[PDB]
């Protein structure tokens, strides 16, 4: 799956 | 400032992607979609997988 972890 | 989801919030902790490239909203919190792992293969969000 397409996933991404919150930054900034 | 951008918000996604069905929430319609900012973006936080570990979000996925519908692999619906034409999905209107693509990103969502994993707790909005009872998600705890990233899943394996092809997603698509409640809207896009006929959920109502
Ligand atoms: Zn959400
Ligand atoms: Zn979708």
């Amino acid at each position: 799956a397409r996933t991404k972890q919150t930054a900034r | 400032e951008p918000t996604y989801c069905l929430c319609n919030q900012v973006s936080y902790g570990e979000m996925i992607g519908c692999d619906n490239e034409q999905c209107p909203i693509e990103w969502f919190h994993f707790s909005c979609v009872s998600l705890t792992y990233k899943p394996k293969g092809k997603w698509y969000c409640p809207k896009c997988r006929g959920d109502n």
